[PDB]
DNA sequence: AGCAGCTGCACC
């Protein structure tokens, strides 16, 4: 009747930190004795290259900052010289129990959501959003920035039942791309999996390796940590067990950006599912709770006064319930 | 609290972003009471079908990588956050603060009901360790372990299950086991006789635990003073402030069939040991206590010294 | 205002002086705490050792072992000074 | 009335400030300044503006700053159970937080003005002459300020928690939960930082360090806090969760509880020496500080010795536990590294720790691991021991060395007795 | 409408770290199994060349430039003694997207930006850039200190297609100089296809590498680190290298447009336009010829300065940096 | 011509 004063939903399609490794293209066959790229503190010189702020100086101090060098201590991490394949390996954990929360005050809202969740998988199985994050997965999504200029991207899911593997997939990045969603065989029956993972039935597991044919002793790019004058390392880069690697939250930022349905020119690109759908690439918030399609005021619109959003705002808070998150008033 | 009729042993558990943030004081390794929510969650999901009571929870912590940095310049660490979305305009949110540490910790936890007499010998421990793969530890979810050379099986033995040699003989086996790693026990013995000793017509306040965590080279007529072992500071429990809530009253609350109180921590001694000089294996489990009228939710680790 | 021996204070927690069997060797303790059996890590020289001479005094290993530290080790005395501003300004408080 | 100059003093020396922080050169705004900012209704206002509670231990703030639920002030009930501490049930009394808007702080910093004491003016319920100092026109409005100002430093609402606080399940002996919402305990922690401020940069640790910088004596001695660790709850502004958040800026200054062995990490196999004690195990970081403090410690007196030959016997069964701890953790590098052409064998030491190397040779190491039984690994490990005494003639006269040969030959004793069954 | 306080723009023309080997001229074809160049560390004895202190002027020290030997130890890297070419190796990808920023604030602002960016490669394509970029391999200005005594320098460039060669560019680095751009059929091939990259028709990884002709047991310079022995010079996997930023620094020196007197030289593109190693920094803020100022006069105010300004931003955005408030 | 929501704003 009234909404619920705290709500919580836990995260599905858990990702985890992707280890990065180097080695040369067609032995990917024999892929599992790589060694992997860390990350080295070099010193650069270089320019006064920022914009100043002329208050309070006087001009030949700030003349004298730009004649005279830059002195930097940063982190980077790059392939060998007999490398140029770079393999990102992650794995992934789909849990089920979709649109069950973990917190409810109310009785009432807790039955009514599970009614109206019980009723969206039965009239619509997860076979979009299933088929979206596998397009996501089908791609190298993940590989952020090492895929912006990468000759070929294969990327080989494997499926890990109970010790070992029984199912196989091998696709290649690049054809599908980063705009279309088709349907192919494979990749149905991929999101047939996910489908069966997410309703509950069992946690399923995947293992993802990514062979990225980037250049020979290129530059690769694991994440940035945020740390909030002399001798001070400018930027530190991630890596974990000596190994560089990415972080789990970009990775799941990266295989979540599936909302192709959003009021301000839609045609542009799959964002990130959000409660008022921001890309902070982009500085701009779509889906403005202004406009009567946000998260909350569609979700009480659906469970609290019995009205419906259209096929594809409903497939955006499922998202966003198969995602997670912390509401409540 | 009970004597375990047998112990489960599940392997090596790697945790991604556990909190490493236990206390409002102390950060590093989480709360062991993460850890007997854990187990008792566990018993909630698998081990009513089983009919197993299951208490009491080892931590043997195999390794341990904070994502801290020190910054060039200062003595003191810091740590390596996340990023947040932004907020309704466009715009950079208010940053919080989560300390983030990848775990690896095998667990030994007691199995005390009636389930296990002769026919599900070892299905019980498989059967937990698959449930235990789909949850959480501290805040961080348990790695997968997909296949990169051989698994490790989870492990249940009986210490009813044979003489005292053969008591003797599993316990020497089961503990090589997890023999790399550091058992975490509660000494709160040793705290009240250092308090007992210090206490000299000087009054204490908190510099019983803050004495002990601290290195001091002072001089007795350099050198530095030196303890037996490494005792660290660990939140033993909670404490009561408020008088006590219906479950229909408070405000904002988590459910209303559960009654509320607003605690504070506790801080207390813990050292760890190696897995060869306990004794008993049957020891390192961590239980409640919860003597709800006055408060003092607290968990320890009972029958050691 | 600040002098070598306020910078000095905060600085002498990194190095250790150990009495041999001939005399009175020193080395630098990365911690800060003295070279201490439980929190502390100090760094051995390569033969394994500590990195310094076998001076008779302790005064004159202390000087040697504090004067290759305002040498050779400058991030060791940014610590010592940036905890030695501090040093006064907690006077200036209270 | 001697309170009332101490008063217009304040006002002058806010409304100077405020005109000053303004860079004024047109609108002719600072009259409003002149006009409320000058006279006493900045008291009315003052009067009026509430949002401030006086805590001690209960902030909801550090924990998800957008989070407005109940704000306590009780100090929990001493406990009677021994082993454990939580509060500051003790001395060193509490420092009176309070929680608020942040444009509403200037109240505060007008309670806390300090003539003669800002307890009796905070929580100013013993009042005599202050109430005609606040206002010196009537006595009707003097008691009703008086009244706005310590009546609201004592008020709850209602118990909340805003959906993003924490609140956590405990389980009960027989059967049921407890709901069980934690708060922060700001006082605790600002004495705590005090404390670890005061052992520092304190008079008394400036004084015993300059003498240690110098090898000296002095009366007492001093501390180091190591490992420690900040975490800033304020992003740019303090002054929107506490007043303590203000006075110490973010800065929550948290103590370590690592493990031991946290900052260790190292992958190296000793292929090339051939003894395994000498080389590689005193070359490990941490044997050092315990074969070096027990040098420290074999030339010592014996008057104490039930303390001294306790920790003497505690720091070799550590080094014993490190010992069995590198072979367990030696397992993890690879099945074998003797099968290859070396310039050093070392078999006696590496079939201790290659203990997979025989599932691989199976044809003569299966036969040799199981009958040659290798358990002189503890008299090798014994002879490097030896070197941690110090070559004094003094402690080798007296009996005392026979007391250490005694201890040191059962833990080696029941080292032999692990490292039998290894098979 | 106006300026972003966050403004990232990633870098294109990215290359690697340079490496360097050893052998004979007239094996520049069977150039494969060349001994690495070695750095190894010296002792060497000198004496007091600096200019004394006013605290080193006293009488009874006045001693140390007479009794100081000195006693230095630095790094230096040698050819062998039977060898007289140096060989310098590094593969140079371009990648595309030059005017796409990677983070931002405002989108108006970024809307704006890229209709900028499409305006000028509708009218001005990427035709002088990529051919001032194409000069810049084709000699060895990538050889800095390895190039000013060399009796015959050659360049040869590799198109790396899917793993093999698809073109092969073998230019003389002594014909064509360093302070002049002009034509020729190769060298415009080259720039056509460094433009197909730059503009995005394409995926361009090229291989360079440089012969340059020192002579017997001479000393060749690797990059000297930079430390925050006086003298570390920088190696991988124990073959002395050049940085990758040192190359990347060589391929931007295109800037024959600044506000001084340019009948001097190229210089690389920095905004504030700046040599440090000559401490003079052209295109100062005060004359609006700097980066910050053309951009804001570009894109917020319609004002669009000349077509060699448009060439020096657009180079300025392929380089990429923090710009913002 | 009177309410509830939103946004800009003031202050520390």
């Amino acid at each position: 009747l009234s909404t619920a004063s705290v709500l919580a939903f836990e995260r599905k399609l858990d990702p985890s930190d992707a280890l990065m490794s180097a080695g040369a293209w067609a032995q990917r066959d024999a892929s599992q004795e790589w060694p992997a790229v860390t990350v080295r503190e070099k010193s650069v010189r270089g320019t006064i290259s920022n914009r100043l702020k002329t208050k309070d100086r006087d001009p030949a101090k700030l003349d004298a900052s730009i004649q005279s060098p830059n002195l930097q201590t940063v982190d980077v991490a790059n392939l060998p010289s007999d490398a140029d394949t770079l393999k990102v390996r992650f794995t992934l954990r789909v849990l089920g129990g979709a649109g069950t929360p973990s917190a409810c005050n109310d009785a009432a809202y807790r039955d009514k959501l599970l009614q109206t969740v019980a009723t969206y998988v039965n009239e619509q199985g997860f076979a979009e959003l299933a088929r979206r994050y596998a397009h996501n997965l089908a791609n190298a999504r993940f590989l952020w920035r090492n895929r912006v200029g990468a000759e070929a991207v294969e990327v080989r899911i494997n499926h890990i039942r109970q010790g070992e593997v029984a199912r196989t997939w091998r696709f290649d990045a690049l054809a599908i791309g980063l705009r279309d969603f088709k349907a192919d065989a494979e990749l149905d029956a991929l999101a047939e999996l996910i489908a069966s993972g997410l309703s509950g039935s069992g946690h399923v597991l995947l293992e993802v390796v990514a062979f990225a044919r980037i250049g020979d002793g290129q530059e690769v790019f694991p994440s940035q940590e945020l740390i909030l004058k002399k001798g001070q390392k400018s930027k530190t880069l991630y890596s974990v067990r000596d190994a560089a690697a990415i972080h789990s939250q970009k990775i799941g930022n990266a295989l979540r950006t599936i909302d192709t349905w959003y009021p301000d020119e839609d045609g542009l690109g799959p964002i990130a599912v959000e409660p008022y759908g921001s890309v902070t690439s982009q500085g701009k918030a779509y889906r403005q709770p202004k406009q009567k399609l946000d998260f909350y005021t569609l979700l009480d619109n659906w469970v609290l006064r019995d009205e419906a959003p259209a096929v594809e705002q409903q497939h955006y808070v499922i998202a966003n319930l198969i995602r997670g998150g912390v509401f409540g008033e | 609290v009970t004597d375990p009729e047998a112990l489960l042993l599940l392997p090596r558990l790697s945790i991604q972003n556990a909190n490493a943030i236990s206390s409002p004081l102390t950060w590093g390794f989480p709360s062991p009471g993460a850890f007997t929510g854990f187990v008792h969650a566990l018993q909630r999901r698998v081990g009513i079908s089983l009919d197993i009571e299951l208490d009491g929870v080892g931590i043997v912590c195999h390794r341990f990588e904070a994502q801290i940095s020190q910054p060039a310049g200062k003595r003191t660490k810091v740590f390596n956050l996340t990023r947040n979305p932004l907020n309704r305009d466009g715009s950079t949110a208010a940053i919080v603060e989560e300390g983030r540490a990848h775990l690896e910790v095998s667990l030994l936890l007691g199995v005390h009901g009636d389930g296990l007499d002769d026919h599900p010998a070892q299905e019980i421990a498989r059967q937990v360790q698959e449930q235990a793969g789909a949850m959480r530890l501290a805040g961080g979810s348990i790695l997968p372990w997909c296949n990169e050379r051989f698994p490790a099986p989870n492990a249940e033995l009986l210490m009813l299950g044979g003489s005292d040699e053969q008591r003797r003989k599993n316990q020497r086996r089961l503990t090589r086991r997890l023999l790399p790693g550091f058992a975490l026990v509660s000494r709160e013995a040793l705290l009240q006789q250092h308090l007992e000793t210090l206490r000299t017509t000087l009054p204490e306040a908190t510099t019983l635990d803050a004495l002990l965590d601290l290195c001091r080279i002072n001089f007795e007529p350099w050198q530095v003073r030196d303890k037996p072992g490494w005792l660290v500071p660990i939140p033993a429990g909670y404490n009561a402030l408020s008088p006590l809530y219906l479950p229909g009253e408070v405000r904002n609350a988590r459910d209303r069939e559960t009654p509320l109180r607003f605690v504070e921590n506790l801080f207390g001694l813990g050292e760890w040991l190696s897995p060869h000089r306990v004794a008993a294996l049957s020891d390192l489990l961590w239980y409640h206590h919860a003597e709800p009228d006055k408060g003092l939710y607290r968990w320890s680790t009972p029958r050691f010294v | 205002t600040i002098s070598k021996t306020d910078i000095d204070c905060y600085l002498q927690t990194y190095v250790v002086i150990d009495p041999v069997s001939n005399g009175w060797q020193w080395g630098i303790d990365e911690n800060g705490v003295g070279g201490a059996l439980h929190h502390g890590r100090v760094e051995m020289v390569e033969y394994f050792g500590l990195r310094g001479a076998t001076h008779p005094t302790e005064k004159e290993a202390m000087a040697a072992a504090l004067g290759y530290l305002w040498r050779c080790r400058q991030d060791l005395v940014a610590i010592a000074r940036n905890d030695a501003i501090e040093a006064e300004k907690y006077r200036a408080k209270a | 009335q001697e309170l009332r100059q101490f008063i217009e003093s304040f006002i002058q020396e806010r409304l100077q400030g405020k005109l000053d922080k303004l860079h004024p050169d047109e609108d002719d705004k600072r009259q409003t300044l002149l006009a409320t900012h000058r006279r006493e209704a900045w008291l009315a206002d003052a009067a009026r503006r509430v949002g401030q509670l006086q805590l001690v231990t209960h902030t909801l703030k550090p924990i998800h700053p957008d989070a407005r639920g109940s704000n306590l002030h009780s100090l929990p009930q001493a406990p009677g159970q021994p082993g454990l501490a939580g509060s500051h049930e003790l001395g060193d009394r509490l420092v009176s937080d309070v929680v608020g808007n942040a444009a509403a702080l200037d109240v505060f910093k007008f309670l806390s003005l300090q003539y003669q004491g800002k307890n009796l003016l905070n929580w100013l319920t013993e009042d005599s002459a202050e109430a005609v100092q606040a206002l010196s026109d009537n006595a009707e409005q003097a008691r009703e300020w008086r009244q706005a100002f310590i009546g609201i430093t004592a008020v709850k609402g209602a118990p909340a928690s805003h959906s993003l606080a924490k609140q956590l399940y405990f389980p009960l002996p027989g059967s049921g939960y407890h709901l069980l919402a934690p708060l922060f305990p700001t006082s605790l922690v600002h004495h705590v930082h005090a404390l670890l401020r005061e052992a520092r940069f304190g008079d008394a640790a400036k004084a015993a360090r300059e003498a240690r910088s110098r090898q000296e004596s002095w009366p007492h001695g001093f501390s180091e806090y190591p490992n420690l660790a900040i975490q800033k709850f304020g992003g740019t502004k303090p002054q929107n969760i506490s007043q303590l958040n203000s006075e110490r800026y973010g800065e929550n200054w948290l103590l370590p509880s690592l493990p031991p062995h946290w900052q260790r990490q190292d992958q190296r196999a000793p292929i090339r020496h051939s003894s395994v004690f000498e080389h590689d195990f005193g070359r490990s970081p941490e044997v050092s500080r315990l074969t070096r403090t027990l040098q420290r410690l074999l030339a010592k007196t014996r008057h104490n010795n039930f303390t001294i030959r306790r920790y003497r016997a505690q720091l070799v069964g550590q080094i014993c536990d490190e010992a069995l701890q590198y072979a367990a953790r030696l397992r993890e590098l690879e099945p074998g590294w003797s099968a290859t052409p070396g310039c050093q064998l070392h078999d006696a030491e590496q079939l201790w720790l290659d203990p997979l190397r025989a599932q691989t040779d199976e044809t003569f190491l299966q036969r040799r691991l199981r009958g040659d039984w290798p358990a002189e690994v503890g008299n090798r490990f014994a002879n490097w021991l030896n070197r941690a005494v110090s070559s004094d003639s003094q402690i080798l006269g007296s009996p005392e060395a026979a007391q250490w040969s005694q201890e040191l030959s059962k833990e080696l004793t029941m080292f032999k007795e692990i490292l039998e069954d290894e098979r």
